[PDB]
RNA sequence: GACCUUAUAGCUCAGUGGAGAGCACGGGAUUUAUAAUCCCGGUGUCAUCGGUUCGAUUCCGAUUAAGGUCACCA
RNA sequence: UUAAUA
RNA sequence: GAUCGCUAUAAGAUGCACGAGAGCGAAAGCAUUUCACUCAACUGUGUCCAUUAAUCAAGAACGAAAGUUAGGGGAUCGAAGACGAUCAGAUACCGUCGUAGUCCUAACUAUAAACGAUGUCAACCAAGGAUUGGAUGAAA
């Protein structure tokens, strides 16, 4: 029997989310020199945002977490990254517009080095009659420069935990559209992916503050 | 001689365009000469959409679709009935 | 009594990967590193031309569900996928049949997704300039 | 004087057309004068394998076997400058 | 010359103490007709003599053909 | 899947 | 211990969707975003010169891909080659593996259905709608 040596651990996300438990993961029982709590020190868990916040309006994003230490049958997950759902990313790429992309390496105030990817699209106006809405190379560079600089200021002041919660608020995509509409009519602005280029140092006290 | 004024392409004051690979036979065709079609379909067929809904774990989950762009060579587009052979006078219609 | 290793009703994720030559139904835990049961369409047939048949896909899907509920996994997440590296991104005919068979086996499907790997940019495709003939 | 055999006419007719071609490119570059990086004069001549001396400037420079600065020796110098600036700035 | 091996249908091979394969050939079918394809059939002195042989095409000698190796120091 | 010739 | 699943790696190559009868270039050709160095053209002009122009045997630059020479790299694909099918045969189409090559640097080669099969310059020339980039009024 394969599952005779298997035991399940409860998965606990940090307190920033409405839902605290997201599921159970499996691991073989302890052995000679194979400690189960050691073999769970790097597992990565992909969780939708809709489940975390218990609202289906947040279903466009997928979040990722990493098990750092075992608190007696419990992992204490930490935020590993985020990524747009595949169906949403391909549904926002219209044809007769201009696609604008960017990426910034931002050093969060608490020491995390992260890479943030932003995507945007030129839109059609209310009275517009012509089929195509393209932007010159000059307007595109202005727009990318605006969203490069504006996203850096928002993420450089706040630490990683609060910045991710700041992403849940639609202020940044709304601010970018409002600021970039002075250069060209923009409608769709999303932050499609965030990585962790260099993990900032963390302490068991810091994890405790992040877990109740 | 010239069956088409545009030679069957979409080429103009360019004069070299990159290749794209056919979706069926894997042939190399130029980007403008390729027969481009767009597909937007749900990942659940119309038979199983009811069956998926009945035993689900989400209250108001909206079924996502799949979007992909298919490019066919002339040989692999005519055989697959993507485009048909038209009349001599009906060839000129671009609608 | 309880099968060892089983637990209360939990969440699993089913990796349905059906090409035009076979079909894979493969459920893993939430982390994805531990696999509960992995059945392919080629284990439920005799000849080599029926491994992609819809019947082989549902037969492999029912056996996955029977083991999953018996092992405590009662609800699943679906990750549909085809051979889409540089080849046809359309999933095979058995992928839909396997997904429908999981539902009809009284399983609570969660979030469905298409995870066929779309290249940002591709390596050279098999066949040559003139392609399959 | 000669149609095409410029500097390798001293080898006569006794080493092979290909080998006399390869040695020609090296022997031209080995005997030519280079621009001297400290005084901007065409006055650097080779004195030994890897040692170059600015004739009208009084400097001895270490370089390639036959050319004053090698292609690999120039990219390395550029690479270190990029690394040093990055290290010096944060 | 001396040692060794082989000899089976019209052609290449199998197998033999109580003769298969293929290709070829003949007849029938398919085709407008041939080729291909399908169906059926007829083909071996087991190289020529003696002996053991219950009984030899097989085992043992002989006569032939066919090849392979050797034929050196002077 | 295969499909030569007059 | 394959196919499959998650996680980490380090090189090669490529540059999806946007991407179009749209743009640039003498043609060949050019698609990740930034910073430099250049270049050309259009529009605007009560700015300067004053025929400096057009086309051009000989002559000279650039010239896809393949190919050659010498280094580096060598992931994917793959003339040759080797298997397995199909066939009467199959040295082919189909499948598997796979050397040169495909990639970068230096130097040769100088040919393509290098096509708009339409030489370069200039004048006149029937109705439209739309589009790329300027100028100029109205409409925020």
């Amino acid at each position: 029997e394969p599952f005779s040596k298997k035991e399940w651990y409860n998965v606990k996300v940090p307190k920033n989310f409405k839902r605290r438990t997201v599921g159970q993961i499996v691991v073989n029982k302890t052995a000679g020199t194979r400690i189960a709590s050691e073999q769970l020190k790097g597992r990565v868990v992909e969780v939708n945002l809709a489940d975390l916040m218990e609202n289906e309006k947040f279903g466009a994003y997928n979040y990722k977490f990493k098990c750092e230490d075992v608190n007696g049958k419990d992992c204490l997950m930490i935020f590993h990254g985020l990524k747009l759902t595949t169906d949403k990313l391909r549904s926002i790429v219209k044809k007769w517009c201009t696609l604008i992309e960017t990426s910034v390496d931002v050093k969060t105030t608490d020491g995390h080095l992260i890479r943030i990817f932003c995507i945007g699209f030129t839109s059609r106006k209310s009275n517009q009659i012509k089929k195509t809405s393209y932007a010159k190379s000059a307007q595109i560079k202005k727009i990318r420069k605006i969203m490069n600089n504006l996203i850096t200021k928002e993420a450089a002041s706040r630490e990683l935990t609060q910045f991710v919660d700041y992403l849940r608020e639609n202020k940044l995509p709304k601010e970018i559209v409002a600021k970039c509409s002075k250069v060209f009519s923009m409608d769709n602005v999303y932050i499609r992916k965030v990585k962790i280029l260099k993990a900032g140092k963390i302490d068991s006290l810091k994890l405790l503050d992040q877990h109740q | 001689t010239s069956k088409r004024r545009n030679n069957g392409r979409s080429k103009k004051g360019r004069g070299h365009t990159q290749n794209v690979r056919c979706s069926h036979c894997g042939r190399c065709v130029p980007k403008d000469k390729a027969i481009k079609r767009y597909q937007i379909k749900n990942i659940v067929e119309a038979a199983a959409v009811r069956d998926i809904s009945d035993n689900s774990a989400l209250t108001k989950y909206k079924l996502p679709k799949t979007y992909m762009k298919l490019e066919y060579c002339v040989s692999c587009g005519i055989h697959g009935r993507v485009v048909r052979v038209r009349s001599r006078t009906d060839r000129r219609n671009r609608l | 009594e309880v099968i060892p290793g089983s637990t209360k009703d939990a969440f699993g994720v089913a990796h349905i990967y059906a090409t035009f030559n076979d079909t894979f139904v493969h459920v893993t835990d939430i982390s994805g590193k531990e696999t509960i049961i992995r059945i392919t369409g080629g284990m439920r047939v005799k000849a080599d031309r029926d491994e992609s048949s819809p019947y082989a896909a549902m037969t492999a899907a029912q056996d996955v569900a029977k083991r999953c509920k018996d092992l405590g996994v009662t609800s699943l997440h679906i990750k549909m996928r085809g051979e889409g590296g540089v080849y046809s991104k359309t999933p095979g005919p058995g992928a839909q049949a396997a997904l429908r068979a999981l539902a009809r086996a009284n399983m609570k499907i969660g979030r469905i997704e298409d995870v066929t790997p779309i290249p940002t940019d591709c390596t050279k495709r098999k066949g040559g300039r003139r392609g399959r003939r | 004087r000669t149609k095409k055999v410029g500097i390798v006419g001293k080898y006569g007719t006794r080493y092979g057309a290909s080998l006399r071609k390869v040695i020609k490119k090296i022997e031209i570059a080995q005997h030519s004068k280079y621009v001297c990086p400290f005084c901007c004069k065409e006055a650097v001549r080779r004195t030994a394998c890897g040692i170059w001396e600015c004739k009208g400037c009084g400097k001895q420079i270490a370089g390639g076997a036959y050319t004053l600065s090698t292609i690999s020796g120039a990219t390395v110098r550029s690479t270190v400058r990029r690394l040093r600036d990055a290290k010096n700035s944060q």
